[PDB]
RNA sequence: CGGGGAAUCAGGGUUCGAUUCCGGAGAGGGAGCCUGAGAAACGGCUACCACAUCCAAGGAAGGCAGCAGGCGCGCAAAUUA
RNA sequence: AAAGUUGCUGCAGUUAAAAAGCUCGUAGUUGGAUCU
RNA sequence: CAAGACGGACCAGAGCGAAAGCAUUUGCCAAGAAUGUUUUCAUUAAUCAAGAACGAAAGUCGGAGGUUCGAAGACGAUCAGAUACCGUCGUAGUUCCGACCAUAAACGAUGCCGACCGGCGAUGCGGCGGCGUUAUUCCCAUGACCCGCCGGGCAGCUUCCGG
RNA sequence: ACGGUCGAACUUGACUAUCUAGAGGAAGUAAAAGUCGGGUUUCCGUAGGUGAACCUGCGGAAGGAUCAUUAACGG
C-alpha cells in the first residue's frame, strides 16, 4: 500500500524531468508535498504549480524546468542534530557549492542553509539537486 | 493484579543503537505496590508511580495515582 | 529487500550476527573449533622434539623431495609434519632434538608445492637455522 | 512369490496372497536399511583410515 | 488489491464534487428520516435503506440531505442492529459454509473458503474491539456461530 | 574482572582493553571466628581437604596472585643491587 | 584497514552461491488525506 | 452379454483455481473473481518469526476392486568379455473408499503490496455509446455479427526509456 | 558437658566428566617383479532393482534446432 506520499511525489517529479517531460500530475497531494515543492521553487528548480482542488486529497500539477538533476526523499525520516548536518551534506548533495536537503523543524520545513541560520535542527525530509 | 494489594506494571520504552541509527521497543516489568485507596483500578490503564523504600524483594514503587484507560469512560 | 524502518534496531542487529556465521574467516575466528584443533593453539611458535626424518614427496606439476622433520611438540603431544627450508638443513636436524616450529605463513594452508605440511623449522637447540646455514654459529649437542 | 493371480481366487485365497508380498517388502526394506548402516560405517572408518595417512605414515625415511 | 483475492479490482463509486442537494429534490431532511424509519420497521441493513432512497426516491445522498449518515440516524433513533451489519453477513456466510462442509466432508476447497471467511470475521471482530462497538468479551465460536444469527 | 581508555579508520564502523587512574573481587582450596570504629582480615587465629619443613618418634612450624631470587611451565618477561 | 568479500551509511538472489510449493495467520515492523 | 478404464477429436498462448491442479449430460449444494453502483462501514490496512490449512507423482498403512498398463521377477533372443538395449508373459502398484506421508526442474529457474516511466491492436470477462446486417424481409424488445470507448485479466509485437 | 546454629569435610550408591595402564580384534602402511590369473539428449522427485552410482516404473521439467498450409463459406 502507499506508505509516505511525498517518496511517491518525488519519484514521480525525478521520473518526469528525466524523461524531460513539461507538467508532471502527482497525487495525492499532502501539506508536506506543498511545502516541498513550495521550497524547490523558492530555489528556482522547479517553477509554480496548481493544486487541484478535488474533496479527497488533491492533486498537484507542477511545471518543469530542466533544472532539476535529482529530486530524492530519505525515509526513515532520521533526527539530525546541528551537529550531524555536515555529515549528512557530506553524504547526500553532489557538492559543498550547490544542493540542498530539505528538513522539517519546529521552525518550519526548511533548507540546511536556512536551518543553519535559524540554529535550530529537525528531522530529514528529502533533498533536492 | 493478581498480588494482594499489588500490581504489575510496564514501561515501554525505545532504545537506541549507534550502528543503524535505529531505535528497539524494549519493557520492564515492575511490581509495585497499589493502596486499596486506588479501588476499581482496571489493567491497560496509565499509573503514576514513585519510588520508595524497599517494600519487598522485589517491591520498591508505590502507586501516586490512576488515570483510566483511553476508551474507558 | 532491507527493512529500513525506524524502529528496527533489533531485526536489524541480530540478522547481521545470525548472517555473520556463515563468513569463513568469523567463523574461524569465533567458533572455537579451529583453536582448538590447532597444535600450537593460538600460538606463534611451538617447540617440539623431532621424532624421524620426513622426505615428504612434492604436490604434482613439481617434482621433487621436500625434506621434513616429524616433531612431536611438547605443550600438548600433537604430532606436525614440519618442513626443513635450505638446502642441507636437514643434516643439521638430528632425531631427539628440540627444535622451534613456526608457521609457514598462510595461517594454515599448505603452502605451495609441500602437500598437508603447514609448519617450518626455525630453531635447532637453540640456535637459528639462518645462521647455520650462513656459518655463524656452531650447533651444540 | 510369482503367481499369476487367477479369476476364480476368491477372499482368504488373494488375501493372504497379498499379505505375503506386503511381508517380504518389510523384511526387505529392514534388510536394505542394515546394509545402508553397514556401508555407512566402513565408509566412515575407511575414510579415518586414509586421512590418517596424510598426517602421519606417508614419506621415505 | 483485496484482501483474500489475488484480483485487483477498481470497480467503486465516485461521489461528485457538488455537495449541495440537487435542485429538483423537493423532500425535507425530516421527511427522509421519517423515510428510513419506515423503511428500518420492515428489517434492513442500512445499506439496503441507502439502496432504496437512490433507486425510488431520488435520495443521492442522505449524508448531504440530512447531515448524518444512515447508522448514525438509525443509531440515534435506536433502531440500529446489536452486531455490526457487514459482520454479521460475514458470520451468516460462515455458518452457510460450515452448514456445507457438515453436508458433504470431501471439499477442501470450501474448507479453504471458511478459513478465509474465519480470518476475515477475527479481523473484523478485532477492529469493532478496537472501536468499542463489541463487548471485549465477544468472541466468534465454532458452536456458538449459527446461535448469533 | 568492569570502566576510564588503546589500535585501526574518509564518513560509518571493526577489534583490543591481564597492564601504572577509579571501582570490584582473592590471597593453595572451602568454612568459621577473635580484636577492633573499620576485617569474615590471611606478612591474625581456628578447623578439615590438598600440599609440604624440622625432627632425640614425643611433638613443633607453615602459606611470595609483596620486593628480589629460584624451580616448574612454556614461543614468551630484569638484580637475592 | 584494504573488505561496498557482512553492506545502517553501502552488497546481492534470470542464467554466476541464493526467492520458502502455496495460502492464512499470532507477535514485530510499517501504515492515506485532513484541524491557522 | 459383463467388467473395470478412460473421457479424445472440439482443446486455443482460451478460461478457472491460493497453489497442487481442473474437460461426457443433467440436477442439487455452498463458494469466487471481474464488472456496474450519487449503497453502507470509515482505516478496519501492507508484509508477516510462532502457529495453521491445502499441497502432483511415488510410497505407507487399513477395506473394497482389479480393464489396460506395469516397477519387481520369469522366460526368449544377442556375443573376444554382456549381466543394459529388444520381444512374450507378468507381481506390487496404477482404480475407489478411510487414514498417513509433505517432497518435485512444486519454473517466470524471476518474494509480496504500492508509486512512476513509450507505443500498438488481437483476445477473455463485465460495462458504456453507436449507423447497419441477420433470427426465411421477424410485428416491438431480445439474441448473433460490425465499429468504437472504459476497467480488470492471460498473452503478444515493437521501441537507441533506461538497465 | 546437653542442646541449637553455621558449617568445612568423609562414607555410601546414581547420573555423569576427565586422566592414565592394557591381553586381544579389525585395520591401514614400506619390504617380497615372491604363487596364480560397447552403450548415453540433460535432468527433477520418489519406489524397486544386492549399499551408492547407474537402470527401470510413475508424475514433472527444458536448462532441447518450428518447416509448410491457414482471404469463399454463398443459389
Amino acid at each position: 500500500v502507499r506508505m509516505n506520499v511525498l517518496a511517491d511525489a518525488l519519484k514521480s517529479i525525478n521520473n518526469a524531468e528525466k524523461r524531460g517531460k513539461r507538467q508532471v500530475l502527482i497525487r495525492p497531494c499532502s501539506k508536506v508535498i506543498v511545502r516541498f515543492l513550495t521550497v524547490m521553487m523558492k530555489h528556482g528548480y522547479i517553477g509554480e504549480f496548481e493544486i487541484i482542488d478535488d474533496h479527497r486529497a488533491g492533486k498537484i500539477v507542477v511545471n518543469l524546468t530542466g533544472r532539476l538533476n535529482k529530486c530524492g526523499v530519505i525515509s526513515p525520516r532520521f533526527d539530525v542534530q546541528l551537529k550531524d548536518l555536515e555529515k549528512w551534506q557530506n553524504n547526500l548533495l553532489p557538492s559543498r557549492q550547490f544542493g540542498f536537503i530539505v528538513l522539517t523543524t519546529s521552525a518550519g520545513i526548511m533548507d540546511h542553509e536556512e536551518a543553519r541560520r535559524k540554529h535550530t535542527g529537525g528531522k530529514i525530509l528529502g533533498f533536492f539537486f | 493484579m493478581k498480588m494482594q494489594r499489588t500490581i504489575v506494571i510496564r514501561r515501554d520504552y525505545l532504545h537506541y543503537i549507534r550502528k543503524y541509527n535505529r531505535f528497539e521497543k524494549r519493557h520492564k516489568n515492575m511490581s509495585v505496590h497499589l493502596s486499596p485507596c486506588f479501588r476499581d483500578v482496571q489493567i491497560g490503564d496509565i499509573v503514576t508511580v514513585g519510588e520508595c523504600r524497599p517494600l519487598s524483594k522485589t517491591v520498591r514503587f508505590n502507586v501516586l495515582k490512576v488515570t483510566k484507560a483511553a476508551g474507558t469512560k | 529487500g532491507k527493512c529500513r524502518g525506524l524502529r528496527t534496531a533489533r531485526k536489524l542487529r541480530s540478522h547481521r550476527r545470525d548472517q555473520k556465521w556463515h563468513d569463513k574467516q568469523y567463523k574461524k575466528a569465533h567458533l572455537g573449533t579451529a583453536l582448538k584443533a590447532n597444535p600450537f593453539g593460538g600460538a606463534s611458535h611451538a617447540k617440539g622434539i623431532v621424532l624421524e626424518k620426513v622426505g615428504v614427496e612434492a604436490k604434482q606439476p613439481n617434482s621433487a623431495i621436500r625434506k621434513c622433520v616429524r616433531v612431536q611438540l611438547i605443550k600438548n603431544g600433537k604430532k606436525i609434519t614440519a618442513f626443513v627450508p635450505n638446502d642441507g638443513c636437514l643434516n643439521f636436524i638430528e632425531e631427539n632434538d628440540e627444535v622451534l616450529v613456526a608457521g609457514f605463513g598462510r595461517k594454515g594452508h599448505a603452502v605451495g608445492d609441500i602437500p598437508g605440511v603447514r609448519f617450518k623449522v626455525v630453531k635447532v637447540a637453540n640456535v637459528s637455522l639462518l645462521a647455520l646455514y650462513k656459518g655463524k654459529k656452531e650447533r651444540p649437542r | 512369490s510369482t503367481q499369476p493371480r487367477s479369476k476364480n481366487e476368491s477372499k482368504e485365497d488373494k488375501r493372504a496372497r497379498k499379505q505375503a508380498i506386503k511381508e517380504e517388502r518389510k523384511e526387505r526394506r529392514v534388510e536394505k536399511k542394515a546394509n545402508k548402516l553397514a556401508f555407512k560405517l566402513e565408509k566412515r572408518r575407511q575414510e579415518k583410515e586414509l586421512l590418517n595417512l596424510k598426517k602421519n605414515v606417508e614419506g621415505l625415511k | 488489491g483485496r484482501m483474500h483475492a489475488p484480483g485487483k479490482g477498481l470497480s467503486q463509486s465516485a461521489l461528485p464534487y457538488r455537495r449541495s442537494v440537487p435542485t429538483w429534490l423537493k423532500l425535507t431532511s425530516d421527511d427522509v428520516k421519517e423515510q428510513i424509519y419506515k423503511l428500518a420497521k420492515k428489517g434492513l441493513t442500512p445499506s439496503q435503506i441507502g439502496v432504496i432512497l437512490r433507486d425510488s426516491h431520488g435520495v443521492a445522498q442522505v449524508r448531504f440531505v440530512t447531515g448524518n449518515k444512515i447508522l448514525r440516524i438509525l443509531k440515534s433513533k435506536g433502531l440500529a442492529p446489536d452486531l455490526p451489519e457487514d459482520l454479521y453477513h460475514l458470520i451468516k456466510k460462515a455458518v452457510a459454509v460450515r452448514k456445507h462442509l457438515e453436508r458433504n466432508r470431501k471439499d477442501k476447497d470450501a474448507k479453504f473458503r471458511l478459513i478465509l471467511i474465519e480470518s476475515r470475521i477475527h479481523r473484523l471482530a478485532r477492529y469493532y474491539k478496537t472501536k468499542r462497538v463489541l463487548p471485549p468479551n465477544w468472541k466468534y465460536e465454532s458452536s456458538t456461530a449459527s446461535a448469533l444469527v
